């Protein structure tokens, strides 16, 4: 007999790949790109933009 | 890295030069493309040219720059 | 051949068929219109 | 030995005139204390007489690849001396191992 | 000290999708309107 | 190792070519003449439809043998074939392009001229 | 625009490039020249510092072939634009289907 | 050293391509301009076409 | 070291530019955003008549 | 005349300049190659020769 109330935990492992990072003006992150993940995706971090 | 850089002085030697004969060749053409006349012709202050409208390539005195609406818009849309 | 150890070669955007194509109009426009039809509409 | 927010210098780690070996790839004595390194580490161990030659970037035997490898750009100073009056007595000293 | 549980009936582990998420700083630099690749251990989109 | 059909002299083993490249062998089970050819060929190419008209990509392979279209130029994957013909923008090669068009998908089709 | 772009983006990503050169090692244990000189004796380092001399050397040997090169293709841009000029607008051409 | 010497030579076989491929398009100039004029009109150049 | 009008996130010590050059660092103590630039422009030239 | 003389004078100061490069060590410890042949031996002196 015991409660826990209501929570719930995501566990996700880590893979090396490579990411396309994006900065504004303020030096926050807005939005990342992976390259091995579509070839849509594979085109835009290849061009770098 | 200055004292090894001796036994390449002569590859630094046409590198330097190669640039300076590519800086003196775009400044070169330049004066092949634009400078085709010696006298600077003025724009007479009457636009009456028989109907055609001339305001759009001619320059304009409302702007401080010397260039025409579309050079203007020419300027601005290549970065 | 030349393609064994990744020196592939890219075929061309234009076959010989359509560059003869090409050729085909570009001589029937010559004899038919001269050189309006290079300057314009194609006359007759 | 990890040295962290430490200050050291090794003019005096220099100039006791009794190591009888001194072969250090950091850096020249006069210009290994003007710049910065990040850490410093230790790795102190024993060793005979005869096996001094073998710890070398690029060289084989017995102790340099089966107790520890030396790297190309091995620039860790290596100072060795004697101190057999305090490592070593009679009767056999079997304390150390390899 | 610990004591230990007794038998009873649960429930078995779910699986869910990812969406945008498990994105961090690679390093202590700062950097303004750049677009930069690196290579350092990140969790996959939509895995 | 394909089956080839020349026949080699009874003293020899490998066999050149013009590039010299070792791309005939004879295997010494019982004597028969085996060509060497590699099995991959080119790279991977994507075609995109653009900013603000699409998301959908096709995958193209330049010079690797195989929805799925066996172009000319090799393999074409996620665009549809079309025997209509129409003016194209995006070249692929061998007098055949690609185009987003009618929903609507990416189509692959021969460049009207 | 495309034959405005190309000659200004050819320019920085080449440019941009150059940069990327010095973050490479050629082969060598250190990409800056600081380290090695302040992490190895110059006796000893001669060896790094002399294939660095080399990629350099070589990055620069190759950046100016294509500088060249691509002052050799605007020169024939610019003589064809000098040729435009003295032709379609210092006068009227009969060269059909050339202005 | 067959890194650098496979390296070395690459870029003197692109040299020389960027050479070719510099000397077949101002031929394929020169081609266009005879295209642009002897076929597609008549040209009063002498000794041109 | 000019005085910058940018600001730093309160974890980061570096600071790089779109040609990934180290031009703004800021101090470990008072916390300034120090642009860096170097001082060393170009060569000289001599006018002969 | 400018557009006949650069032609000549380039060329001339490219040929001149060949003959400046066999003046260089190129990194080793002599500049003609028949000092190290003469003084090493071709077994240690082949690192210096390529
Ligand atoms: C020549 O063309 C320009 C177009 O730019 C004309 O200028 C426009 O004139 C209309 C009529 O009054 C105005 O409403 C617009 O604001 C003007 N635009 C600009 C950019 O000035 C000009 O009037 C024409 N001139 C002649 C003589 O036809
Ligand atoms: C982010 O940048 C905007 C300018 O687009 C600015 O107004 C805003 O203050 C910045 N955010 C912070 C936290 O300074
Ligand atoms: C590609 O492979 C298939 C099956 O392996 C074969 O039927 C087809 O002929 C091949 N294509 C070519 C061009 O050889
Ligand atoms: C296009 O039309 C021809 C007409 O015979 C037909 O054979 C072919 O299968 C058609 N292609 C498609 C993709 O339907």
């Amino acid at each position: 007999g015991w409660t826990a109330g209501a929570a719930a935990y995501y566990v996700g492992y880590l893979q090396p790949r490579t990411f396309l990072l994006k900065y504004n003006e303020n030096g926050t992150i807005t939005d990342a790109v992976d390259c091995a993940l579509d070839p849509l995706s594979e085109t835009k971090c290849t061009l770098k933009s | 890295c200055s004292n090894l850089l001796l036994q390449y002085g002569s590859f630094c030697t046409q590198l330097n030069r190669a640039l300076t004969g590519i800086a003196v060749e775009q400044d070169k053409n330049t004066q092949e493309v634009f400078a085709q006349v010696k006298q600077i012709y003025k724009t007479p202050p009457i636009k009456d040219f028989g109907g055609f409208n001339f305001s759009q390539i001619l320059p304009d005195p409302s702007k401080p720059s010397k260039r025409s609406p579309i050079e203007d818009l020419l300027f601005n849309k290549v970065t | 051949a030349q393609k064994f150890n990744g020196l592939t070669v890219l075929p061309p955007l234009l076959t010989d068929e359509m560059i003869a194509q090409y050729t085909s109009a570009l001589l029937a426009g010559t004899i038919t219109s001269g050189w309006t039809f290079g300057a314009g509409p194609a006359l007759q | 030995k990890r040295i962290s927010n430490c200050v050291a210098d090794y003019s005096v780690l220099y100039n006791s005139a009794s190591f009888s070996t001194f072969k250090c790839y950091g850096v020249s004595p006069t210009k290994l204390n003007d710049l910065c390194f990040t850490n410093v580490y230790a790795d102190s161990f024993v060793i005979r007489g005869d096996e001094v030659r073998q710890i070398a970037p690029g060289q084989t035997g017995k102790i340099a690849d089966y107790n520890y490898k030396l790297p190309d750009d091995f620039t860790g100073c290596v100072i060795a001396w004697n101190s057999n009056n305090l490592d070593s007595k009679v009767g056999g000293n079997y304390n150390y191992l390899y | 000290q610990c004591v230990n549980l007794t038998t009873r009936t649960q429930l078995p582990p779910a699986y869910t999708n990812s969406f945008t998420r498990g994105v961090y700083y690679p390093d202590k630099v700062f950097r303004s309107s750049v677009l930069h690749s690196t290579q350092d251990l990140f969790l996959p989109f939509f895995s | 190792l394909t089956e080839s059909n020349k026949k080699f002299l009874p003293f020899q083993q490998f066999g050149r070519d013009i590039a010299d490249t070792t791309d005939a062998v004879r295997d010494p089970q019982t004597l028969e003449i085996l060509d060497i050819t590699p099995c991959s060929f080119g790279g991977v190419s994507v075609i995109t439809p653009g900013t603000n008209t699409s998301n959908q990509v096709a995958v193209l392979y330049q010079d690797v043998n195989c929805n799925v279209f066996q172009t000319r130029a090799g393999c074409l994957i996620g665009a549809e074939h079309v025997n209509n013909s129409y003016e194209c923008d995006i070249p692929i090669g061998a007098g055949i392009c690609a185009s987003y068009q009618t929903s609507q998908s990416i189509i692959a089709y021969t460049m009207s001229l | 625009l495309g034959k405005l772009q190309d000659v200004v983006n050819q320019n920085a990503q080449a440019l941009n490039t150059l940069v990327k050169q010095l973050s490479s090692n050629f082969g060598a244990i250190s990409s800056v020249l600081n380290d090695i000189l302040s992490r190895l004796d110059p006796p000893e380092a001669e060896v790094q510092i002399d294939r660095l001399i080399t990629g350099r050397l070589q990055s620069l040997q190759t950046y100016v072939t294509q500088q060249l090169i691509r002052a050799a293709e605007i020169r024939a841009s610019a003589n064809l634009a000098a040729t435009k000029m003295s032709e379609c607008v210092l006068g009227q051409s009969k060269r059909v289907d050339f202005c």
